[PDB]
């Protein structure tokens, strides 16, 4: 249980690919939630629980939305998923191959420095402090109202000014 | 910055979380801590073009805490020495690498 | 690699007279497929093969001005032996220019490229005889 | 350049040091073209709004004028001050480095021989 | 760290490669834009997890913040998009070049 | 393991430093097993 | 390991499931009980047309207010900080400005749906 | 719109540069773009009309792009030195990659096909705050950082800006696509030199602005948009058509005027450090740019164009728009070439 | 380019105290009163000192005060010290509210034999004026010697020589 | 003004109490004598260790030892 991290990441890889490809904004988002839950869990492997849970709560909020706008504007009579165009097929096969083959490249091209097969599961967590307690992230964040009280006044201000401007770009 | 109005009001809106070795919550130290205070320190009263080759010596230091590339080229090599031995019937490991020691505490 | 095209300058002009000409070649030939991006990105065709055809015109010409530039460059330089002369550059240009009123059906357009591009191939043999340096790092 | 400078307050305009350089005149021919800006410059807005000109807005171009000349004489110590440093740091420099700039002295025309191009 | 690292860059870069490369929709564009905010939120959240520096924590959430007001107003010109001309299709907006 | 080895020191740093850098996961049981290397990493996160 | 074998033997158990509901029956498939229901007579049209939502702003004031939450959500850690006037007060900040974003919103008529 | 929504709005489109500036965190920059990004699209979508929606649409998808960029950028920055400020001896990637980024923000080419389309589709004003008020914040963030770039992909994007910006307003009927490629032209003087000396940045920053601001108000003055449009001026504002010339004039760098002092001094600061040809390029170019303004004050002042009957109307009624500042921005402007030393 | 000087595996052999988590809980706020000026200076040397390797003598004193602490409390009060820390590890997070009037019986049995009194509640959490014949670390860090900064221009300035020497504007 | 609180106590009682809830969370932190004593309590757990420091000689406000009479005594969060 070593390439937990690789196997997360590369299927974030495929989901953004995937995504990229541009299907239609139904599979597109559940290819955003594949991909919401995969860095939630890639950040738990790094030991991070809140921020990850955070992506994930935030992200299906907004497919939420993307659905309910995609069903009244972004809607064709034949959504065009993955497999409907050979092209789309190919191109997302080919990236497919192309990870694999681009791998097993910087596997050669370089003893370790970019990728590392060999060496792998061995460089994750880098200095815990095996002793310990009010360490986990929460804290940091909840800094944001005592040592950093900019970022809340700034995302505050954000969201409250956005209000007006959806109100008005939507009159 | 181009406006400084920070400095020339005393407060720190931004600029006391802008490296590892500033102030965390509760006094939990950032790894490479030490390396960056000691960049820090030696890039100080000089600017730039100075700094960038009469501290390099830490700069490296630095960038070998955090990054952590030599290291990984080390246990490398040796691993891959290690596999040679174990597959021409040279090497045999210790108990305390195979998983049979007597833990110390 | 920049090695293959900073080669140029590694023997005078009037010396190996192919392996100049096909790195001008590559040279316009590189040149030619970015035009060839730029007008197929922006005023597409339309088809691919239309598309394809514009991209192997430009390339091939482009490729044609860059061969007949390095090539009379180095024959002016082997015959009247002078590689320390702008004039073989611009007789070069000229054939350049030449070539792309040959490839593009117009004379005006021939003496048009004649005339830039020996003026600009004199002033780059003039640059890099004098030392000029486009794109200088800051010094002051 | 000059704003790693040592001793640089920030969004400071006329530091304590400034008050050591000699100021304008107040006669100075910028600041009188300054007021000939504004005078101007009065003239063109009653222009622009149909009124008479030299004869309708004589507190506006007063205003003009003196807001001109009440700047004017503001950014111009500053600015003399600028140059001040400039040249204070750039005297300072060449005191520091010397051996970069070594104590040249030439020759005369009876020692040196320049060429002679006959026109004819 | 590296590999995982790298493979969140090549994720960034194919969003933004597609975004890049249009299709007859828009909203898939704007989904690639949100991918690119979870690659970087991931890229962030990732580092400060590493060096364990609790401080820039508080980075990713306001990365959020904004790239969701981002994503509200391109939904509300995409409504816009709509009323004017039904079809949400981005070969419909070439009336500018005139 | 390194006496086959040309050059090579076997304690070295990768340091110009003297002082005292608190080993990592990796250098400490990297030549270990990988179980104990999984439970360095994804023991308390993967908990009891 | 837990979690994970928990969810992999949910999964298991409702695929399972599903090849139990598909491979066990009696079928006799035919066009007249695949096409769709559409209360006894056939559809006018598609379902895959554009459907007019009429609540699109509060859609994204709930894209918003998420976001809220999710600034709000620090408070179990925060409130265990040494100062707790600074929290105190960008908390109340933070939701009076919420609130009256919202009373906006309300006022102007967002909350309405377009009739 | 109501007074309290116009008080956000504008209130954040001023924050977002101020952000940009105050904070030596490039997150905090980063904020403070995506203000300006988001503030600025209920003023660009007021009128609501296709054209608007259009300009809107393309802004965002636009600077969106670019704001992710810039992002990683610092992303990267931040795992390679664990610090939110761009030091020396980062990666040349990270900072050409931030520099094309702000490119497009800015409306360099060969990024710049989206300015003149959206200054075509919005009014007079919110092109002016588009053309001047953006420009500044991206300009902060090179300002910042000039000794790390680029000498080389600068200049290339410089001399495309330039030449690109000649040949796109040489054709415009339309007044607020030439405007933008002026913009266009401009902010290459600029970023060629920015390596160099970046006081000079902000020099021909200032003069554009105080250009341009002028121009937008005289086109407001009438909703003029095209050149039949200012050139029916000698009937309706004919005390114009001095400052209009004298602006234009400026724009084109002519010596009397303080629109050739930004190229003067850049050429200058250039020719110090062997930059030779390229600024005699540029400078040779900007005669191109010179030449449309020529014919457009050719158009409205020098052969007084036809007009129509119902422009007798504009005689009888009264006009209250000049503001007070467009003389003073005028004649600080066209006048002010003897006080270069004071302005450098 | 230098090596790493560790200790020798007989520098690092103890008389260790094999014993577990929950009876060293039960008896850690004696242990805080006593063996506190040993704990205290191994603290100081781990702290004051940044390498491991300058304090082993300190951690084996530590070690050994713990072994007398342990066998003074074997003597006397074991099997209340036993029932204590059994009801003890039964809890989960090993909490002492459950186990309270076992709390009792080992506190008056210690108080009793060697008059041990526990601490109140926050005096084990206090900075405590150690003292110790060590001499204070020389540059910890080992900071090299710093670059001189560069040097400043000393004088009272005067104007401009001949004014600004733009091209031509005399003053 | 009181008839137009009576009204709207009847018709739309909800945004009344909203309204009071957030005047009441905001006014009595100012009125409480209690609100100190929580910056105290978040400042006297002790998460972290506390580093002894080298005596001088010249540091008789702070103990040698835990239980001495020096030091931040506790005994209000006892018996509060
Ligand atoms: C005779 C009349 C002469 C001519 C009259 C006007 C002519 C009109 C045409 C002018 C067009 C060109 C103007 C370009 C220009 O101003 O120079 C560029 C000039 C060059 O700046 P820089 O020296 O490269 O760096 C500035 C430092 O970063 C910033 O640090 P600093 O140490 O340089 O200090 C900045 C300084 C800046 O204040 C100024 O004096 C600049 C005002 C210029 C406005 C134009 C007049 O102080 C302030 O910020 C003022 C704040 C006062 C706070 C209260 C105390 O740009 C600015 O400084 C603009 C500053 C904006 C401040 C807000
Ligand atoms: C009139 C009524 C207002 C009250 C008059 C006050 C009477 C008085 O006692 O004080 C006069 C005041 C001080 O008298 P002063 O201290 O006994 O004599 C000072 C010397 O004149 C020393 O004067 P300066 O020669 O040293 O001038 C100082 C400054 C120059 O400062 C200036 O005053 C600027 C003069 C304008 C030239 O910089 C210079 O050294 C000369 C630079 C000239 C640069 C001109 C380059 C641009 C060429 C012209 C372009 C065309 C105009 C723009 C386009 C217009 C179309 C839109 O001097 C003046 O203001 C006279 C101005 C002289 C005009 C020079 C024209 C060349
Ligand atoms: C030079 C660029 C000229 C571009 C060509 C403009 C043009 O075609 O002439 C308009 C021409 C139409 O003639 P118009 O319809 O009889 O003129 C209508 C007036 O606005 C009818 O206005 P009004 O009769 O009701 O009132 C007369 C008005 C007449 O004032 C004007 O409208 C024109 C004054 C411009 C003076 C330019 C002097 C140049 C100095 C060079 C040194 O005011 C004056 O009495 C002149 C006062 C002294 C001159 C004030 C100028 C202050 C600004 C200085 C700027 C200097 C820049 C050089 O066509
Ligand atoms: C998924 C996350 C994103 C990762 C990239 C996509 C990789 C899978 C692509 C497979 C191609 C699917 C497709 O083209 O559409 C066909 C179908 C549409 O089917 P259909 O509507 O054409 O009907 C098919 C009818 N029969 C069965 C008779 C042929 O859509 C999908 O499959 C997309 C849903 C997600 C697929 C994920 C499968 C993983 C296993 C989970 C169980
Ligand atoms: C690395 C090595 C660098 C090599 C540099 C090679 C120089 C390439 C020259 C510029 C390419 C111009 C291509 C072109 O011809 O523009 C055509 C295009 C419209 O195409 P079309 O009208 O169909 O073709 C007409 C035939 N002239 O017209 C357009 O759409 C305008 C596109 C212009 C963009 C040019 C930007 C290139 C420089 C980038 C700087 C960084
Ligand atoms: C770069 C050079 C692109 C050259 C064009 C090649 C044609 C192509 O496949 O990409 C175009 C496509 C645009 O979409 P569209 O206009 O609809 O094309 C018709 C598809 N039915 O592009 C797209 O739709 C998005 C493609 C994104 C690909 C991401 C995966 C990269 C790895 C393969
Ligand atoms: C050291 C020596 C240097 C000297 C340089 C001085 C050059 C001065 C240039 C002035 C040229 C104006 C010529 C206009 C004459 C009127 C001709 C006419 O009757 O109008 C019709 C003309 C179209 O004519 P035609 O070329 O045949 O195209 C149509 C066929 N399909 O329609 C037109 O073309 C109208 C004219 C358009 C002008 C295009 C832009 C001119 C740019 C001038 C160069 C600017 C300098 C840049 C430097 C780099």
């Amino acid at each position: 249980m070593n390439n937990y991290i690789f196997v997360l990441s590369s299927l974030f890889l495929v989901g953004c690919l995937g995504l990229a490809l541009k299907p239609s904004p139904i599979y597109g988002g559940l290819g955003l939630i594949v991909s919401g839950f995969v860095g939630c869990l890639m950040v738990l492997g790094f030991g991070g629980s809140f921020l990850g849970l955070m992506v994930f709560l935030i992200y299906l909020g907004g497919m939420l939305v993307v659905f309910g706008y995609t069903t009244a504007m972004a809607t064709e009579e034949y959504p065009e998923t993955w497999g409907s165009n050979w092209l789309i097929l190919g191109f997302l096969v080919l990236g497919v191959i192309m990870e694999v083959f681009l791998i097993c490249v910087l596997n050669y091209y370089d003893e370790v420095g970019v990728i590392n097969l060999d060496g792998l599961g061995d460089w994750l967590m880098y200095e815990v402090d095996d002793v310990g307690v009010m360490l986990e992230g929460g804290i940091g964040v909840a800094a944001m109202y005592s040592c950093a009280t900019w970022m809340m006044v700034v995302a505050g201000w954000s969201l409250f000014a956005g209000i007006f401007i959806i109100i008005e770009i939507t009159r | 910055p181009f406006l400084d109005i920070q400095k020339k009001l005393g407060i720190s809106l931004d600029r006391h979380f802008m490296f590892l070795s500033a102030e965390q919550p509760y006094k939990n130290a950032a790894r490479c801590h030490a390396f960056e205070k000691e960049w820090i320190e030696c890039a100080h009263g000089i600017g730039g073009t100075r700094a960038k080759k009469e501290c390099k010596i830490e700069f490296d230091d630095f960038e070998e805490c955090l990054l952590r590339y030599k290291t990984m080229r080390r246990m490398h090599d040796i691993k891959k020495q290690r596999e040679k031995l174990m597959k021409e019937g040279k090497y045999t490991p210790p108990p305390h690498h195979s998983g049979r020691e007597e833990p110390r505490p | 690699v920049k090695r293959f095209f900073e080669s140029y300058h590694e023997v005078p002009d009037g010396t190996q007279c192919h392996r100049k000409t096909y790195i001008t070649t590559a040279l316009g030939g590189i040149c030619g497929i970015i035009g060839s991006a730029y007008s197929v990105s922006l005023n597409p065709a339309d088809s691919t093969l239309e598309a394809v055809a514009r991209v192997g015109r430009y390339t091939f010409t482009a490729a044609a001005i860059g061969a007949m530039f390095g090539l009379t460059t180095c024959v002016s330089a082997q015959v009247r032996e002078k590689p320390d002369d702008p004039l073989n550059y611009f007789i070069g240009g000229c054939a350049g220019g030449l070539t792309l009123g040959a490839r593009t059906h117009s004379y005006g357009t021939a003496a048009m490229g004649c005339v830039y591009m020996g003026t600009a191939a004199a002033l780059f043999k003039i640059g890099k005889l004098e030392g000029w340096e486009l794109f200088p790092t800051p010094k002051v | 350049m000059m704003n790693g400078r040592p001793g640089h307050e920030p969004l400071k305009f006329l530091p304590d040091e400034a008050r050591s350089l000699p100021p304008p005149k107040l006669n100075d021919p910028r600041l009188v073209y300054m007021g000939l800006l504004g005078y101007c410059t009065g003239l063109m807005d009653n222009m622009l709004r149909m009124r008479p000109v030299m004869r309708a807005g004589l507190h506006r171009q007063l205003l003009f004028v003196t807001s001109f000349v009440f700047a004017g004489y503001f950014y111009l110590k500053r600015q003399n001050y600028l140059y001040a440093v400039k040249d204070h740091d750039m005297f300072g420099y060449i005191k520091l480095h010397p051996e970069d700039f070594p104590e040249k002295e030439k020759k005369t025309y009876a020692e040196i021989l320049e060429p002679f191009h006959p026109v004819r | 760290m590296p590999s995982t690292f790298f493979n969140l860059t090549m994720a960034f870069s194919l969003s933004l490669l597609g975004t890049l490369m249009f299709r007859s929709h828009l909203m898939s564009t704007l989904l690639c834009l949100e991918g690119m905010v979870l690659s970087l939120f991931i890229m962030t959240s990732v580092t400060s997890l590493n060096s364990n520096s609790m401080s820039s924590m508080p980075i990713p959430i306001t990365i959020l913040v904004f790239a969701a007001c981002e994503a509200a107003v391109g939904l509300a010109l995409l409504v816009k998009v709509s009323n004017t001309y039904g079809t949400d299709y981005v070969q419909n907006l070439n009336l500018l070049q005139c | 393991i390194m006496k086959d080895v040309p050059n090579w020191k076997v304690g070295e740093s990768v340091f110009h430093t003297t002082r005292w850098v608190p080993p990592l996961i990796g250098e400490m049981y990297g030549l270990r097993t990988k179980e104990e290397m999984s439970n360095a990493n994804f023991g308390f996160t993967w908990y009891t | 390991m837990n979690l994970y074998t928990v969810i992999f033997i949910n999964i298991l158990l409702s695929l399972t499931l599903i090849l139990v509901a598909f491979w066990l029956p009696q079928m006799n498939l035919y066009s007249e009980k695949a096409n769709p229901y559409e209360c006894g007579f056939d559809p006018t049209s598609s379902a895959r047309l554009p459907f007019s939502m009429k609540f699109f702003l509060v859609a994204i004031t709930f894209l918003l207010f998420d976001l809220e939450i999710a600034l709000l959500l620090p408070l179990p850690w925060a409130i265990q900080t040494i100062k707790t006037s600074t929290m105190m007060i960008m908390a109340f900040i933070l939701v009076t400005i919420l609130s009256l974003g919202l009373a906006y919103e309300w006022t102007q008529k967002g909350l309405e749906w377009t009739e | 719109m109501n007074p309290i929504t116009l008080a956000i709005i504008y209130f954040t489109i001023f924050l977002g540069p101020v952000i940009t500036m105050s904070s030596t965190n490039l997150m905090l920059m980063w904020v403070g773009l995506e203000f300006s990004l988001l503030a600025i699209i209920p003023m660009l979508i007021n009128k609501k009309n296709p054209r608007s929606t259009e300009a809107a649409t393309k802004y965002f998808v636009t600077q969106a792009t670019a704001s992710m960029i810039i992002l990683l950028a610092i992303v990267l920055n931040y795992k390679q030195l664990g610090t939110w400020m761009f030091q020396q001896q980062t990666n040349g990637l990270i900072l050409n990659m931030t520099l094309m980024a702000l490119s497009m923000k800015l409306g360099l080419a060969p990024f710049h096909f989206w300015l003149p389309e959206v200054t075509q589709g919005i009014p007079l004003h919110m092109g002016l705050i588009l053309l001047t008020w953006q420009k500044i914040a991206p300009l902060s963030i090179l300002i910042q950082i000039y000794p790390l770039l680029n000498s080389t992909i600068i200049l290339m994007l410089a001399i495309t800006s330039i030449f690109m910006g000649a040949w796109g307003g040489l054709n415009q009927t339309q007044m607020r696509k030439i405007m933008a490629y002026s913009s266009i032209a401009h902010m290459g003087w600029m970023l060629a030199i920015l390596p160099y000396n970046p006081s000079l940045t902000l020099l021909n920053l200032m003069i554009y602005i105080i250009l341009t601001a002028p121009m937008f108000m005289a086109l407001m003055l009438n909703n003029s948009m095209t050149i039949n449009s200012i050139s029916l001026l000698w009937n309706k504002t004919p005390a114009m058509l001095t400052m209009i010339s004298l602006m234009l004039l400026s724009l084109g760098g002519l010596p009397p005027l303080t629109g050739f002092l930004p190229k003067w001094i850049i050429i200058t600061e250039l020719m110090k450090n062997n930059c030779l040809i390229m600024a005699t390029l540029m400078a040779m170019m900007a005669l191109l740019n010179l030449f449309f303004y020529t014919r457009l004050i050719y158009s409205t002042s020098l052969t007084m164009f036809p007009t129509n009957n119902n422009s007798k109307m504009m005689t009888h009624q009264t006009k209250t728009k000049p503001n007070l500042m467009f003389s003073t921005l005028a004649i600080m402007s066209t006048m002010t070439l003897p006080l270069a030393p004071q302005l450098i | 380019p230098g090596i790493v000087e560790l200790p020798t595996l007989e520098e690092l052999k103890v008389e260790e105290v094999k014993v577990s988590s929950a009876v060293l809980k039960a008896a850690a706020h004696h242990y805080g009163a006593q063996c506190d000026k040993t704990n205290k200076e191994f603290m100081l040397c781990r702290w004051e000192e940044k390498d491991p390797r300058r304090c082993l003598k300190e951690g084996k004193l530590v070690n050994g005060c713990a072994l007398n602490f342990f066998r003074q409390i074997k003597s006397h009060c074991a099997e209340p010290f036993t029932e204590y820390w059994t009801c003890l590890d039964y809890s989960n997070m090993q909490l002492f509210r459950h186990c309270r009037q076992q709390q009792a019986k080992f506190d008056q049995c210690v108080l009793d034999k060697l008059g041990w009194v526990r601490p109140d509640l926050g005096q084990l959490s206090k900075v405590t004026k150690v003292k110790t014949d060590r001499p204070l670390p020389e540059n910890p860090y080992h900071s090299r010697a710093r670059p001189e900064p560069n040097p400043v221009i000393e004088g009272d300035l005067k104007p401009a020589k001949h004014g600004t020497r733009f091209f031509f504007w005399t003053v | 003004i009181s008839a137009f609180l009576k009204n709207a106590w009847a018709k739309e009682p909800v945004l009344v109490v909203s309204f009071s809830v957030w005047g009441l969370a905001i006014i009595m932190p100012m009125i409480s004598p209690y609100t100190k004593y929580a910056s105290m309590i978040n400042k006297a757990t002790p998460y972290n260790y506390p580093v002894p420091v080298r005596d001088d000689g010249n540091m008789p406000d702070v103990p040698s030892h835990p239980q001495d009479p020096l030091g931040p005594s506790l005994d209000w969060l006892k018996n509060l």
